[PDB]
């Protein structure tokens, strides 16, 4: 069983390093079930964030295959535009040959400057995946490399060591009690219904169900601006000089948990998981933002919730697996 | 922060 060591940084970044290429250059990306593409910068890249990244050099490898098709991503944070090449990807202990993957041509902005993984591994579905680019895991599926169309996740917290994806397998030791299992209803992003979430037996969001997504590549828990007002308020949080939303530290000893109820099973969220320690203060573990889709307005199920859910993405079933971290 | 794609 074959796992990949994730680098902790902040609590707001799950990163890990994998090798493209022979011999291999090594690389960090964040490991993004939120995005299905991997991209790496590149030689072609002269924007200011290729020039401090590592930059996958093609000459230097004697297994990249060129293509002549370019591939645009936008993320929440961060695009890019590349081109598509082939090659050899080590990760997880994995040798997956014949990747499709995307060279960097522009990173444009200050956000990928300042980030410090190289690239992006993404863990959801083919169907959003920017030029129909086989995604990693669906290539290692593919090619037989492993037995279970599974992996798991999971992600430390105060800045620990321990985080792992497991790619084609369970390890118990990381939770308690046993998995539930959750149906993925659209397939994209690792989406599922949320049936309510609630704070002292009422309902603050969501009272009829909402679309949520498990993002790995999410720090905090992201919803539709207008629920997340009132989810703002309820914790007593104000809008600082600096637009940053906080609460007062003292606050976290006296506040109630959040339940996600997911599949008619509660998952409570801690106010010392959903109030963040930062920079001296204490700030909102939630975030405003519209996804408009097909099936409504997406919340996102980011780093704050799998930090307390041992989680499992299971691609054989299209089901998502949750159990209390140990 | 980090909101990975549209």
């Amino acid at each position: 069983v074959d796992e990949q060591p994730l680098e902790n940084y902040l609590d707001m970044e799950y990163f890990g390093t994998i090798g493209i290429g022979t011999p291999a250059q090594d690389f960090t990306v964040v490991f993004d079930t939120g995005s299905s593409n991997l991209w790496v910068p590149s030689v072609y890249c002269s924007s200011l964030a290729c020039t401090n990244h590592n930059r996958f050099n093609p000459e230097d490898s004697s297994t990249y295959q060129s293509t002549s098709e370019t591939v645009s991503i936008t993320y929440g944070t961060g695009s890019m535009t590349g081109i598509l090449g082939y090659d050899t990807v080590q990760v997880g202990g994995i040798s997956d040959t014949n990747q499709i993957f995307g060279l960097s041509e522009t990173e444009p902005g200050s956000f990928l400057y300042y980030a410090p993984f190289d690239g992006i591994l993404g863990l959801a579905y083919p169907s959003i995946s920017s030029s129909g680019a086989t995604p990693v895991f669906d290539n290692i599926w593919n090619q037989g490399l492993v037995s279970q169309d599974l992996f798991s996740v999971y992600l430390s917290a105060d800045d620990q060591s321990g985080s792992v994806v497991i790619f084609g397998g369970i390890d118990s030791s990381y939770y308690t009690g046993s998995l539930n299992w959750v149906p993925v209803t659209v397939e994209g992003y690792w989406q599922i219904t949320v049936d309510s979430i609630t704070m002292n037996g009422e309902a603050i969001a969501c009272a009829e169900g909402c679309q949520a997504i498990v993002d790995t590549g999410t720090s905090l828990l992201t919803g539709p601006t207008s629920p997340i007002a009132n989810i703002q308020s309820d914790i007593g949080a104000s809008e600082n000089s600096d637009g940053d939303m906080v609460v007062s530290c003292s606050a976290i000893s006296s506040l109630p948990d959040i339940v996600f109820t997911i599949n008619g099973v509660q998952y409570p969220v801690p106010p010392s998981a959903y109030i963040l320690q930062s920079e001296g203060s204490c700030i909102s573990g939630f975030q405003g933002m519209n996804l408009p889709t097909e099936s409504g307005e997406l919340w996102i199920l980011g780093d704050v919730f799998i930090r307390q859910y041992f989680t499992v993405f299971d691609r054989a079933n299209n089901q998502v697996g949750l159990a209390p971290v140990a | 922060x980090v909101v990975x794609a549209x």
